[PDB]
């Protein structure tokens, strides 16, 4: 179906950030590694849990 | 050697104004133990907190009952259902949950806890929906 | 440290001495002067610190 309105369409830059959604989502179980002093998971997605 | 990462250093600028002879007996003093409470329960006519539990109340009445049901399996639903949740749930809805809320008002430094203990089939029950 | 000047002449007050002077403290002056029982100028002398819990210094740098 045609819209009703004419659609402004026409080519524009466009950049990608180099802002991953791969690189920033994280996942983590119930269990991994820990810090020996607080027994508190290890801090972030680098150290494998927290 | 260039070290660098330092610790810092840390500074409190503040003040706290916190607004017969004697000896030392070891049972006047001490004592960290603290007295044991009797248990004053205050009768059903002198009640005068809400007849009506509040979401507080209720969650934590449905989520204590579901544990309960999730170590044990005894219930009264007729419809039987596939989780523990739906059955405190509606075990709350139906009024016959097996558990009494007790409603502490008071700490008497005789050692007295006053409380009212309510019914929660016979209490109204929020929205929850 | 602390420093005992007698008009000029100063001497060093080691916590051994500084011990001895807090134990010859009564409680009637630390409950005079409102500091609790439990709070007597003696126990401000340590003869046996406390080595803490591995607990709270694991991994084998405060250990040093």
């Amino acid at each position: 179906e045609y819209f009703d309105a004419a659609i402004f369409i026409g080519p524009t830059y466009h950049q990608r950030l180099q802002k991953f959604v791969l690189d920033d989502r994280y996942a983590v179980a119930s269990y991994g590694p820990t810090d020996a002093l607080t027994g508190q998971p290890l801090d972030g997605k680098r150290s494998h849990g927290g | 050697l260039i070290m660098d990462d330092l610790v810092e250093e840390y500074v409190e600028t503040e003040e706290e104004n916190l607004v017969e002879i004697v000896e030392s007996p070891s049972i006047c003093e001490g004592f960290v133990q603290a007295s044991s409470q009797t248990l004053v329960i205050i009768p059903d006519n002198e009640r005068i907190t809400s007849n009506v539990l509040t979401t507080f109340e209720a969650t934590r009445l449905v989520a204590v009952r579901a544990q309960q049901l999730a170590i044990n399996g005894s219930t009264m639903l007729k419809k039987k259902y596939s989780s523990p949740i739906d059955i405190a749930k509606q075990e709350l809805f139906n009024r016959k949950i097996p558990l009494l809320v007790m409603r502490c008002i008071k700490v008497t430094p005789e050692g007295q806890k006053i409380v009212e203990i309510w019914n929660p089939r016979e209490m109204g029950i929020p929205l929850l929906d | 440290t602390f420093w005992a000047d007698q008009q000029g002449k100063i001497d060093k007050l080691y916590p051994q001495i500084i011990r001895e002077i807090f134990s010859r403290v009564t409680y009637d002056t630390v409950v005079k002067l409102g500091r609790s029982k439990n709070s007597h100028p003696e126990k401000l002398v340590l003869k046996a610190i406390q080595i803490p819990p591995i607990s709270i210094r694991p991994g084998i740098d405060i250990n040093n």
